[PDB]
């Protein structure tokens, strides 16, 4: 029965270690992502949460019929 | 039997069948070519093959 | 009409034993009935029940309980041959444990 | 005789084929978790001079 | 373990493509084959689980439940094909589809490896059951029964979803292995108290706890026979499985929290066992029996000792089998006389002898006769409770006396005395009914032959 | 909100040029197979609603349903993978550029940490 | 109405919505709203009767008042900062005015009163348009300015909408009023997560639109506007009623259906914040919507109501014009939960 | 291209196929009048299409094969049983009346569709506009109740308002003794049981209400028994009418487009016939409904759409 | 902020309240709507005139155009309501109560 239908304990043991490593990495990544999101939303120095500002290419830098602009 | 002969023909509407099968075949061929091009482009960028 | 609906009357129960005095209570068609009985009996009592119980009774000891008995025998033999307490109240060696230096 | 009985009882192969496909899919799934094959502190073993993997 | 999941999804189109007079045969045969396949999960290890893939796993607590589900489907198929004889082929295939979907959701539920997937399947099980009850029931109360069944569950289970997402946001994962290895104690806080309540109350409602147990008599009495079988055998054990899984995170908060639930469980044990003494309806009597047994399981899970968990697993399996058999036995008489009143058909031992001995063996296993697995589980829980407190024996003792009382009362009322004179349409028992009874009862004895298979991971 | 404004982003591209440096989803991807299953279900529901033999009425239109769903699903999966890759890239870069907010703490062993014990009795 | 004129009016409605979506100028967004309303009024009145006139008048008055408030908010924002660009909304009084204007355009409580009356008074096609397409522009504008949005006001209106939709739906026998109240509750669910994540808002919007399109198309296929007229459908179109029952279950939010996914994501996003109490109340209140969906399912699919004799003549005739995408909308409205992670293509 | 908005935006208008000889004509007379033969003669002289009077199985003739179905699957009422027992407590009288009204509504829709699609005129042997005379005859004789009359009035109010009245209303006036004599000379045993009061009520209703009401919007040409045989006179009398009073001269292309969209889609035509008003005479329980409907789909060519029934000879199904 | 700005904003608020409160005739509500347009036009013009923004001088024109569009829409609806009931009373618009 063991030979025909099942495997040794090494296979399940090492598959369990692989699965545990994957899940632990995913957990630490989720916590890190939450912290990074909080920091970027608080500061705004990150790529994320960049709200638009007015493009300076719209400004007209020409004499304005009055020297004091 | 039918009193009137059911405008959807008793034979297949060969025009609709034709362009339906044609667009299915075209979509499949385009998807295969897109997949091959994506695989080659990805291998080219990442220095694999 | 003194009624509320054009509703069918409630039909009476159809006794399966009437048209088939040996009816097995599976289907109205005797052939399908007999074969339903046969497949249920063969795949339930013959295949799953007996063969499955035999398979369960001869499952290999993956629970590792003869192994545990053998290990216990070896440790008891070794420990009693050397005048040892045969079991220690500390599951782990206290040397690899760093208790807080003070609780005062 | 074969044609009609096959067209009548072709449905009896769906569940056995499903079981075979499930076995194959289990094999494909567990061949993706080999990151620790023959690397455990408890089962790290020297490979025999003829094999290549401790378990498939 | 897709070797079990995919054959059920293949049961689906095989049923939908089978010819009109071969649906029951094909469904029964291939469901029996699937149960034979699933029987291979009982080869459990002794230290860790069977981690098949990243999403499915199995230990010795879920393997007996999976085997019970896969075995129960063919029994429900056999019991259903009598009252659906006049039904059109399409709606017969729809009924079989409902049963198959219920099995698939249950199979994935017992092996889902993280809490959110388990929750999704746990609540997905509600839709096929509701459709079955409210579409194929007989009386006008099936609608209200389905409403009670749905809303009692959802009211207790939505806070569980909120708590689960909160837990994952705080700890980072909900995979059971990571949750167990990285577990940390709960502080004695109001926030922690309410998170405990949110984690526990869904499974309390599902067990059900004595308080929130009202949906159960309505649902089990108004349901068709297969619906009653699946409700009593498997669907009540989802709460026990969920508690035995979720409790690891809850401790040490459980010690001062479990008091109201323990008190409710024990006193309601007594109360619901006393209710069965004055039940004029057979199905309601069996339903209240289920309530009392599951209260015992709640006590076992709450006190959290290894003997408690072993007894809870054994009792869950034993009750599933016994309650299924009792419901089928009651349904045979119901199909005979078209009424559920206990005192209508009396003295049935004279006219149906073999069915009478089926009744006797079902009643014997219900009142926990040794050395059945029913008594193994009950006695393990009783010993654990005696260790918890020596005063529990009084309550436990009272319950045993009332359980034997109503079990033998039901047997005597239905089977003994003199047959009612007016009823003359009691036909001899069919081979299908006797086979169904035998297929319920033989596994119980074969399991008491080898009892370690249903004693859980603490064994 | 969070990803709406990002530097160097083309408005309605749906698939930036930098997404081609990612491995394309396999054609036997289980999500693509599920999309094809959705197409098959749409075809069957189309047959049933119009009162036609559900399994066998229109094979060309069912094939068109399946291939349309697969075709849309492939690009949907590509964009999904690209956005998740962007999320991970940005998070890693932010962690690297702000060391003081993500400091590596001292490694302690379970022989040194004192966990309180709660007996079960 | 002439088909050419009807097509022109529908395209004008759609072009107003697109102008609202593609404009960076406040005046152009206001013009888009006004164009949308101007072309939308006749469509409600396509089939002329006193009820359609009433619905058109009430809708016009509500939307005109909302346009008043929106223009006033724009002008105040201009006064306190000479900016015409749709941005953070530098003034808080203008922000409150804008929030109430857009909420009253959407139908959020306490401004919810107009929606049940207008939906009941128009046909099923105009009701479909009103309850699906007319929500995009106000929600787009709300998404664009969600940074400056006040959490206390928006969350209050969202919770009020959920409660009122759930309660009002319980009392309804007509199908159009049921759909309107469900629309109000879904609007509340959409706007609750708006200050936290607009991607979740867009996801809930798409799922709700798919379910609503499926439900209106089913109600148009089986020409039913009341509970008892839909109770007859099983005797002519059993498949339609079964599909409708599954769609109703999906609308309720029970897993593993598509409807469950938007609430599941919104709850997760809110609990990423602290925000524990409010999602709990939202779920316990969505229970009411599930209840009256189940009442409809009991009346239409899970039981068989008495029929009439003249249905035998309907048994001999087919459905003449079949609406396209009905099959696709049903499938997307039920079997899409396993594709949940694909929401990352929305941000 | 099936007619719809697309066929209207480009090309197809219907005022360019109306050729002044369309003239929807309906012939009305008391039971056992020469109205049928007069209508046939009028149709074959004018070159119009003749519509034989709609009976119980009229809808059967336009669907599937023209052969009628069983009474249990269509109609669920018989005219013979109404003549035998007009006061039976099973509700046969009003059930027959309502089924006949629905059949007449369907036939009017078909006639209007033919008129608006080909321009050719039609001749009808009765209409929904004159079916109420039998309703009033049954009510006055105690055959039906007042609730049945109210239900009929609601259905007629919500249904008949959407169509155009006929151009010409032809009435064949035959007095009650003469129609009784003709019935006696007929040979049918069942009819011979018609009391004279029933025919008098039908005649009273026709003269008092149908003709006065149709006078404000139609051309009414009364005749007598002896004037009907010479149909040439009737045809040349129709040729010299002035169709100026009805709503037909006020119809544009948009009104015709709406009406043409309505006359097809027979489900939309019959929509309001099955309103959820629970009269015991016409309401059918769930069990009987399910049984009869299941029996209906078991018919040879009725399970699927009119092009996908394999068991009536439809081939190439998998490619449609 | 000047005091003329207070007066214009108070005019807008008064017109909004007048619209909100309904007496009998619909016509008066449309008058209040047109007054709200008038106040918005005046406020926009004053702000636009005060800070010399040259290109926004056209937006009051567009505001008046769309104000006229609203006025025409309301008048058409009032025509149809009066045709149905003979009076423009809002009390008659209560069919959608049930
Ligand atoms: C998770 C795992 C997978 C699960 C996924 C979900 C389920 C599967 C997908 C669902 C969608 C697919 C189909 C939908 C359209 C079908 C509609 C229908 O009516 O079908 C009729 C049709 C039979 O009709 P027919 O033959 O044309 O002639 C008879 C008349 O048509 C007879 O016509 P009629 O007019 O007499 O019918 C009347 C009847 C008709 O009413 C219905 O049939 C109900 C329609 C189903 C609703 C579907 C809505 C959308 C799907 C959502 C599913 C939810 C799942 C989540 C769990 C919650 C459950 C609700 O209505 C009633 O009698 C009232 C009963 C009220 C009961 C209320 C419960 C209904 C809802 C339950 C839905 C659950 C899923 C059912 C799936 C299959 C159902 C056919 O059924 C089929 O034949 C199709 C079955 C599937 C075909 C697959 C076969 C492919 C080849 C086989 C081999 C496989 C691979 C081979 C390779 C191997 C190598 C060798
Ligand atoms: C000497 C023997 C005396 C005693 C006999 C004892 C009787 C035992 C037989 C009963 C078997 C119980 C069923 C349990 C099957 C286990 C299924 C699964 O776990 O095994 C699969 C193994 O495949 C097996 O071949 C399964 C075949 C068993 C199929 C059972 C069908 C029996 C039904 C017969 C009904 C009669 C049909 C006639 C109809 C009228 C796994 O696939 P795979 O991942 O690769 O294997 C991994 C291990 N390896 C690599 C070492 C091989
Ligand atoms: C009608 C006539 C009645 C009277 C006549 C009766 C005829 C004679 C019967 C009397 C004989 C009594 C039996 C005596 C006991 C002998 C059997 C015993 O030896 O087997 C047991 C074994 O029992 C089996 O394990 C029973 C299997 C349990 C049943 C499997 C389940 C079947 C599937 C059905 C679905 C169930 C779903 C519920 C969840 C599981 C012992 O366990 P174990 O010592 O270790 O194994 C011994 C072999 N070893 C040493 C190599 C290990
Ligand atoms: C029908 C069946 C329904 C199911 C029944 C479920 C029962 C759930 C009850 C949960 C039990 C524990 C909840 C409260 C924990 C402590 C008990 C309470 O007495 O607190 C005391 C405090 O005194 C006061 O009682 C405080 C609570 C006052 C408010 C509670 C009154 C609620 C009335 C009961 C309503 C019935 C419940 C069902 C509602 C539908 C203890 O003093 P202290 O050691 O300092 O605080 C310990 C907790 N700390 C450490 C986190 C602070
Ligand atoms: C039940 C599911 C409902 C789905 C709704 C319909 C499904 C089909 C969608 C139609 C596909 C065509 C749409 C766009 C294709 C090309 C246009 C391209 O430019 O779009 C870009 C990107 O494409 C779209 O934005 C994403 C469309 C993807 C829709 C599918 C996601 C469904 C949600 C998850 C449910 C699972 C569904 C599985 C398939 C049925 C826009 O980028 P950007 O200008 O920057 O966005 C501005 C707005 N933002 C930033 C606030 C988002
Ligand atoms: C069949 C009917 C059964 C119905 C039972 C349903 C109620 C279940 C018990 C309460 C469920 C709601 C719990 C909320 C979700 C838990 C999440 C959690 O615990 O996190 C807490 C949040 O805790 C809460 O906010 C709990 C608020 C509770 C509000 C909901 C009221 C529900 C009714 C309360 C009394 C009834 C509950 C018991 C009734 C039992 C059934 C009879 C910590 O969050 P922070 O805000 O960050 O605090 C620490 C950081 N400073
Ligand atoms: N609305 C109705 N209600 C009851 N009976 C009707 C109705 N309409 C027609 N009939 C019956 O149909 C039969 C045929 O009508 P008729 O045209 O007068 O005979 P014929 O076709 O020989 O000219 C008559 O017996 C008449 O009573």
């Amino acid at each position: 029965i063991a030979r025909t239908f099942y495997d040794g304990p090494e296979k399940n043991y090492e598959k369990t270690m692989a699965i545990l490593q994957i899940e632990a990495e995913k957990a630490e990544l989720r916590l890190k992502e939450l912290e990074v999101r909080r920091l970027m939303r608080a500061r705004g120095d990150g790529p994320w949460y960049q709200y638009p500002t007015i493009d300076k290419a719209l400004i007209d830098h020409s004499p304005k019929t009055t020297p004091d602009n | 039997k039918f009193y009137i002969r059911e405008p959807p023909h008793g034979s297949p509407d060969w025009l609709k069948v034709g362009l339906t099968l044609g667009t299915s075949v075209f979509l499949w061929i385009y998807l295969i070519k897109q997949h091959k091009e994506d695989v080659l482009e990805y291998k080219r960028r990442n220095g694999l093959e | 009409p003194t009624i509320r609906l054009q509703e069918d009357p409630d039909p009476e129960d159809e006794n399966l034993y009437e048209k088939n005095p040996d009816s097995h209570g599976y289907d109205k068609d005797p052939i399908v009935d007999l074969w339903n009985m046969r497949v249920v009996f063969f795949f339930g009592f013959s295949i799953v029940l007996v063969l499955g119980s035999t398979f369960v009774a001869y499952l290999p000891d993956y629970r590792m309980q003869e192994w545990a008995r053998r290990e216990a025998e070896r440790l008891v033999k070794y420990r009693e041959a050397n005048g040892l307490p045969l079991m220690e109240s500390n599951c782990f060696d206290p040397n690899k444990i760093q208790l807080p230096e003070d609780e005062d | 005789n074969v044609l009609q009985i096959v067209r009548d009882h072709w449905v009896h192969i769906l569940v056995p084929v499903g079981f075979v496909f499930g076995c194959y899919l289990d094999r494909r799934s567990d061949e993706k978790l080999t990151a620790f094959r023959n690397k455990s502190l408890l089962f790290k073993r020297e490979l025999r001079p003829n094999e290549e993997v401790t378990w498939k | 373990m897709l070797k079990i999941i995919i054959p059920t999804t293949m049961l689906l189109p095989m049923t939908w493509m089978s010819k009109h007079n071969m649906i029951w045969i094909n469904a029964t045969v291939h469901s029996l084959l699937i149960s034979l396949i699933s029987l291979s999960l009982l080869n459990q290890l002794g230290e860790n689980s069977l981690n098949f893939s990243l999403t499915f796993f199995s230990d010795s607590l879920s393997a007996p439940l999976l085997v019970l589900t896969t075995w129960l489907l063919p029994l429900m198929l056999m019991a259903s094909q009598s009252h659906l004889s006049k039904e059109t082929t399409t709606r017969k295939k729809l009924y079989i589809t409902m049963l198959i979907l219920l099995q698939l959701f249950l199979i994935m539920t017992f092996t889902a490896t993280e809490l959110i997937l388990f929750y999704i399947l746990f609540e997905a099980t509600l839709v096929p059951t509701l459709i079955i009850i409210t579409r194929w029931g007989n009386q006008t109360e099936r609608l209200n029964a389905g409403l009670y069944f749905l809303f009692y569950t959802l009211a207790g289970s939505l806070p569980l979803l909120v708590a689960l997402v909160y837990i994952q946001n705080t700890t980072g994962s909900l995979n059971f292995l990571i949750i167990h290895y990285w577990s940390h104690p709960l502080s004695n806080s109001w926030s922690n108290i309410f998170m405990w309540l949110a984690c526990i109350m869904a499974f309390m409602v599902k067990m059900p706890l004595y308080g929130l147990h009202l949906w159960l008599p309505k649902a089990h009495v108004e349901a068709p026979i297969a619906g009653s079988m699946v409700l009593a055998a498997v669907l009540l054990k989802l709460g026990g499985y969920g508690m035995m899984r979720i409790t690891t995170i809850l401790n040490p908060l459980t010690n001062y929290m479990a008091y109201p639930f323990l008190m409710l469980s024990m006193w309601g044990m007594i109360m619901t066992s006393s209710i069965c003494l004055r039940q004029t309806d057979l199905k309601s009597l069996i339903a209240y029996s289920s309530v009392s047994h599951m209260a015992l399981v709640i006590v076992a899970i709450m006190i959290q000792t290894p003997w408690s968990f072993m007894g809870a697993t054994a009792l869950m399996i034993a009750h599933g089998l016994t309650s299924s058999m009792l419901f089928c036995l009651a349904n045979t008489n119901y199909e005979r006389v078209h009424s559920r009143t206990m005192i209508l058909a009396r003295g049935l031992q004279t006219l149906l002898p073999l069915m009478a001995t089926w009744w006797l063996v079902a009643s014997l296993t219900n009142l926990a006769l040794p050395p059945s697995i029913n008594l193994i589980g009950e006695l393990f829980i009783i010993t654990a409770s005696f260790s918890w407190s020596n005063i529990t024996i009084i309550l436990m003792g009272m319950n045993m006396m009332i359980t034997a009382l109503y079990s033998l009362y039901m047997l005597i009322t239905t089977q003994r005395g003199k047959y009612t004179h007016h009823i003359n349409n009691i036909k001899p028992s069919f081979t299908r009914e006797n086979a169904l009874m035998a297929l319920h009862i033989l596994p119980l004895l074969l399991l008491t032959l080898n009892p370690k298979m249903i004693l859980g991971p603490l064994y | 909100t969070m990803m709406s404004g990002r530097p160097g982003r083309v408005p309605l591209q749906f698939l930036p040029n930098e997404a081609r440096s990612l491995p394309p989803p396999k054609l036997t991807d289980p999500r693509l197979v599920y999309m094809g299953f959705l197409g098959y279900c749409s075809g069957l529901i189309d047959n049933a609603i119009r009162r036609r033999p559900v399994v066998s009425a229109g094979l060309h239109r069912q094939l068109l349903y399946v291939t349309s769903f697969v075709f849309f699903g492939y690009y949907l999966l590509k964009r999904q993978d690209y956005m998740y890759a962007l999320r991970d890239h940005d998070m890693f870069a932010y962690v690297k550029s702000h060391p003081e907010d993500f400091p590596e703490k001292d490694k302690k062993t379970y022989g040194e940490i004192l966990e309180e014990f709660h007996p079960v009795r | 109405m002439n088909p050419i004129i009807y097509t022109t009016l529908i395209m004008t409605v759609m072009s107003g919505t697109m102008l609202v979506m593609i404009s960076s100028h406040w005046l152009l967004i206001w013009i888009g709203f006004e164009m949308n309303l101007l072309a939308m009024i006749p469509v409600l009145m396509k089939n002329f009767n006193p009820r359609a006139t009433e619905a058109a008048t009430k809708y016009f008055l509500t939307q005109a008042t909302a346009s008043m408030m929106l223009m006033m908010a724009i002008i105040i924002n201009l006064l306190y900062s000479g900016q015409w660009t749709i941005t953070k909304m530098f003034n808080p009084v203008a922000m409150t005015m804008m929030t109430m204007a857009l909420a009253m355009k959407l139908g959020l409580s306490p401004f919810h009163f107009w929606v049940p009356e207008v939906t009941q008074g128009i046909s099923l096609q105009a009701g479909l348009l009103l309850l699906t397409w007319q929500k995009l522009a106000p929600l787009s504008v709300l998404c664009q300015i969600s940074q400056s949005i006040n959490p206390n006001l928006m969350l209050t209106m969202a919770m009020l909408s959920i409660l009122i939709g759930g309660w009002g739906g319980l009392n309804q026998t007509q199908l159009r009023k049921i759909m309107a109240y469900s629309s109000i509750a879904h609007m509340g669910w959409m706007t609750a997560v708006l200050p936290y994540n607009t991607t979740m808002t867009i996801l809930n919007l798409l799922i709700y639109i798919t379910m609503t399109l499926a439900m209106f198309m089913l109600l148009i296929h089986s020409s039913a506007t009341t509970t008892l007229s839909l109770s007859h459908t099983w005797n002519k179109m059993p498949v339609i009623t079964s599909l409708m029952m599954v769609t109703l279950l999906s609308m309720g939010g029970l897993p593993p259906l598509s409807g469950f996914m938007p609430k599941w994501m919104i709850i997760q996003e809110m609990t990423k914040n602290e925000s524990i109490i409010m999602p709990t109340l939202m779920a316990m209140t969505a229970l009411l919507n599930l209840y009256f969906y189940m009442r409809l399912a009991y009346s239409s699919s899970l039981t068989m109501f008495p029929s009439t004799n003249n249905m035998k003549m309907k048994w001999q005739f087919e459905h003449t014009k079949q609406m396209k995408l009905l099959p696709t909308m049903i499938v997307l409205s039920t079997l899409v939960l396993p594709m949940t992670p694909a929401l990352s293509s929305l941000n | 291209l099936q007619y719809g908005p697309l066929a209207f935006v480009l090309g197809e208008r219907t005022t360019r196929k109306l050729t002044e000889t369309s003239k929807v004509i309906t012939v009305d007379g008391n039971i056992c009048s020469g109205k049928g033969r007069l209508a046939r003669e009028i149709a074959e002289k004018l070159g119009l299409r003749h519509f034989p009077e709609a009976g119980i199985h009229y809808a059967d003739s336009t669907t599937g094969d023209g052969k009628p179905l069983d009474v249990q699957l269509s109609g669920n009422c018989s005219l013979e049983k109404f003549y035998d027992d007009p006061k039976s407590n099973d509700g046969n009288s009003y059930r027959l009346q309502s089924w006949l009204y629905a059949s007449r509504l369907l036939q009017y829709a078909d006639a209007l569709e033919h008129l608006l699609s080909t321009g050719q005129g039609v001749v009808l042997e009765r209409s929904i506009y004159s079916d109420f005379v039998f309703l009033e005859a049954m009510y006055r004789q105690g055959f039906i109740r007042k609730q049945c009359v109210e239900h009929y009035n609601e259905v007629k109010k919500v249904t008949a308002c959407e169509y155009l009245p006929p151009h010409v209303v032809v009435y064949v006036d035959v007095p009650v003794p003469e129609i009784q004599s003709r019935i006696q000379k007929k040979g049918n045993p069942h009819e011979m049981k018609i009391t004279a009061a029933y025919l008098q009520d039908i005649e009273n209703a026709y003269k008092k209400t149908f003709l006065p009401e149709m006078s404000e919007k139609c051309e009414v040409l009364q005749y007598s028994a002896r004037e009907a045989e010479d149909a040439e006179k009737v045809v040349e009398d129709i040729e010299y009418l002035k169709c100026d009073k009805g709503p037909w001269p006020d119809q544009d292309d948009r009104t015709f487009h709406r009406l043409r969209m309505l006359v097809q889609n027979k489900l939309e035509v019959l929509n309001y016939t099955t309103i959820p008003v629970y009269l015991p005479e016409i309401t059918i329980g769930a069990h009987q409904s399910d049984r009869v409907f299941q029996k209906f789909t078991e018919l040879p060519g009725r399970k699927y759409s009119p092009g996908y029934n394999e068991d009536v000879g439809d081939k190439w199904i998998w490619l449609k | 902020m000047p005091l003329v700005y207070m007066n214009i904003i108070m005019a807008f608020a008064i017109a909004l309240a007048g619209l909100l409160m309904y007496r009998s005739h619909l016509m008066s509500s449309l008058l209040c709507l047109e007054g709200m347009m008038l106040s918005l036009f005046i406020m926009s013009t004053l702000i636009i005139l005060n800070t010399h923004f040259t290109l926004a001088n056209m937006m009051p024109i567009i505001l008046l155009v769309f104000a006229a569009c609203e006025a025409a829409l309301g008048l058409s609806l009032l025509v149809m309501v009066s045709n149905t009931y003979g009076t423009d009373y809002v009390q008659n618009l209560n069919l959608l109560q049930c």
